């Protein structure tokens, strides 16, 4: 499992002057993904008579 | 030895008493009004403020008329109903002195003044004009 950064998002605008205030902007996003591991198998046999 | 104070703070007509007038405030960076009367007043007239955006048809024609949102200072306990900063000229003002108002935050390229409703009949005897301060060309 691993993390991912969706988008940093906007934070803070060009506010005017003489404005005793601020703006909260818009927070980003951080997803959390994960993935498995798949297996690969098979079989093969003989007759043990010609192998000798 | 009067300096030609036209350049270095020019001025324009905003409200002559019959029809408003947009003024370009892009080339400059600091502006203000000087309200003036001609005759005695009645119940205090009020004034709307407006800002324009360059109409996309031509980047040098003022577009429609939009009203400027109001901002309060640190100690402003008397906010209007809506925002949309307005100016109410206090009556009892003889033509021997004036007033000097200005919006504290510019937003647009053309400032416009218009009398709000229920003031027109008493607003035809007021005389508004605007003057810049910057150069920044």
């Amino acid at each position: 499992t691993y993390m991912k950064i969706a988008d940093y998002g906007q934070l803070g605008e060009y506010t005017c002057d003489a404005k005793c205030d601020a703006e909260f902007g818009e927070p980003g996003n951080i997803r959390h993904l994960e993935g498995k591991t798949y297996d690969y198998r098979g079989v093969f046999c003989f007759n043990r008579k010609n192998l000798q | 030895m009067n300096f030609n104070v036209g350049v270095d703070f020019p001025s324009f007509i905003a409200w002559d008493g019959e029809e408003s007038f947009p003024v370009k405030v892009d080339g400059f960076n600091q502006f203000g009004f000087t309200f003036k009367t001609i005759a005695a007043l009645t119940a205090a007239t009020t004034f709307n403020i407006f800002y324009h955006e360059p109409s996309d048809a031509d980047p040098c024609v003022p577009g429609p008329a939009i009203r400027v949102p109001e901002v309060p200072f640190c100690d402003t306990v008397l906010l209007s109903e809506d925002g949309l900063a307005a100016v109410t000229l206090p009556e009892t003002v003889t033509p021997d002195s004036f007033c000097a108002g200005t919006v504290p935050c510019m937003n647009g390229q053309w400032i416009s003044i218009a009398p709000a409703t229920g003031s027109e009949t008493n607003a035809a005897n007021v005389q508004i004009t605007v003057t810049m301060k910057g150069a920044t060309r």
